[PDB]
């Protein structure tokens, strides 16, 4: 009951929600929702035309 | 139009993604205070044992 | 629900762009607005030389004016939203076929059959017409604008060159025109509500 | 006692829940009266014109309200919660068979 | 309670009013209420006559 | 008469417009404050949870 | 909501009062409304005339 | 509204993400057994081979 | 002409080119806001850690 | 090419489809989540039996 906590997915919660808000960050430092491709590659390739 | 058009694809809404960025990092404060209580339980088995 | 929404979403951003769309074709019929009365003052003008000044001014006033048509057909070709022809003949209203109108549906809501489409038509001949144009009058009254020479032959008796009847054709391809950007107008009117009706769906 | 608690957390999710539907009802409504307050002033200047503008104008009023009119079928179909028709004939009033409403 | 904010009516009233004053400069600057044929088709359909 | 009438379809009433435009811009900062307050929440559930 | 100002059409209304100022300009100070033949080729070529 | 390019495009995205689904139903396993492909499919024609 | 043409190549608009100033300063002032806020996680490390 | 016409290209079918794929995938996570609701009631049966 002890060797292995059991709160393993609020890990995976916690990398998610900080992945998460790099982004948000990223898009209000940039003011950009399509700063980088990753984000909407169908919008980016309309920008770009 | 055109320039309108590119910021609906383009332009952040600040206020929908500080609300969101205010959320997420409150998410973290959060998954992290879960940790400081489920690390909690194995000490009380120290006690189960003494 | 995250499907209705998230399509929700894109919907008004759809209709946004629909917006802009029309926005671009209905300031280009802006400035063929503006052409086709500066084309009226023309003819106002032609009607008083066509017996107080001569053939050359008149040929002047044409030179002027079949320069201003080149430039309507000129709006009706170059005039793009996104690369997309918006004023020409390839959204008419009603082909022969009704298959063929090609029918400018755009996305509205987050479902099936949530979708306007809508028409266009503008080129040089916008002058009278029951489906499509016609020949000495109802085309070239927007093509040509005939008083090259030809008002000074005549008044208006002769019912297709004349005064009276140029006149009024461009006052009706003017109506067209007008009609057309009162259409999209409303159009936009309609994309508006929608928008409203999305945002609150949405919440 | 738990069977009517946890149905009664239940009932007040659904009742949340039909509060959200009617919500999107009666915005597609605000948009309904938004335009019927429009065609009243095309119908206010229509009267006018009536005697001082032509046939023309008037044409114009008219594929104004006639579009707008076909936006008003368009919210009553369009608008959906959750897929589901709300404005149109499906849940009329009355029918003439009372069990069909 | 906290996952997702409940004032998102406020967004959209920001949207509408910020598009709302954008829309009134737009007719601030022309001098005109006419501005683009989307504000009043019927006047401008008049106006064009 | 005719440019009259034009006007009174075409011509913005700058004052009113403007009363307008004064208002809705300070609707845009007055909803902006009404997030600014609405985010304060989440906060004070992290102080529930600790 | 920032990235890009809303407030475009305002800029090319400047230019276009600007533009129009200095043409109003050109012909308050010419006396001549038909100054530039781009103003009016019809009555230009009658005024040659 | 846009052209067959963009449509290009978008179906670039879509058929890689299509891609990824058969992706997903082929490298999901537990303890290396396959999961989501049609290895324990509803219904066969025979019954038998369920 | 020509002075137009040069204008037309060397002219800045002002308009413009400080809406783009304001603009851009304040997305200084954003990303340094960004900043503020990206620095504020670690701590709440040091919590998990005590 | 068209607006919904074809019935087979058309858009309302192609997206109708796309909604059901989206409900083929909905039933199985509907039924895994059963699944493992029985399997909770079941662990539950045995610690007490095993009581």
């Amino acid at each position: 009951i002890n060797h292995n906590i059991a709160a393993l997915n609020t890990l995976n919660r916690l990398s998610s929600n900080n992945s998460a808000s790099q982004k948000n960050m990223e898009k209000l430092s940039s003011g950009l929702r399509i700063n980088r491709a990753g984000d909407d590659a169908a919008g980016l390739a309309i920008s770009e035309k | 139009n055109l320039t309108a058009a590119e910021s609906r694809i383009r332009d952040v809404d600040m206020a929908k993604e500080m609300s969101e960025f205010t959320k997420n990092n409150i998410l973290s404060q959060a998954s992290q205070a879960m940790l400081a209580q489920a690390n909690q339980q194995p000490q009380n088995v120290l006690q189960l044992l003494r | 629900m995250r499907g209705q929404i998230r399509g929700l979403e894109m919907a008004s951003k759809n209709s946004q762009d629909g917006i802009s769309l029309i926005q671009t074709a209905e300031g280009a019929l802006t400035e063929t607005h503006a052409i086709l009365q500066r084309v009226r003052e023309l003819v106002v003008q032609a009607g008083n030389t066509g017996t107080q000044d001569k053939a050359t001014d008149l040929q002047s006033i044409q030179d002027e004016i079949s320069a201003l048509t080149d430039e309507i057909d000129g709006i009706s070709n170059r005039t793009e939203f996104n690369g997309k022809k918006l004023l020409d003949g390839t959204y008419k209203v009603d082909t022969a076929t009704p298959a063929n109108q090609k029918n400018l549906v755009f996305q509205i809501g987050a479902n099936a059959t949530q979708q306007i489409s809508v028409n266009i038509e503008d080129m040089g001949a916008d002058a009278l017409g029951i489906k499509e144009a016609d020949g000495s009058i109802a085309a070239l009254h927007s093509v040509n604008d005939l008083d090259v020479t030809k008002f000074a032959d005549n008044a208006a008796d002769c019912a297709d060159i004349g005064f009276d009847a140029q006149l009024k054709v461009v006052d009706e391809a003017i109506n067209q025109v007008s009609s057309q950007r009162v259409k999209l107008g409303a159009v936009q009117n309609r994309l508006e509500h929608t928008i409203n009706n999305l945002s609150a769906s949405g919440e």
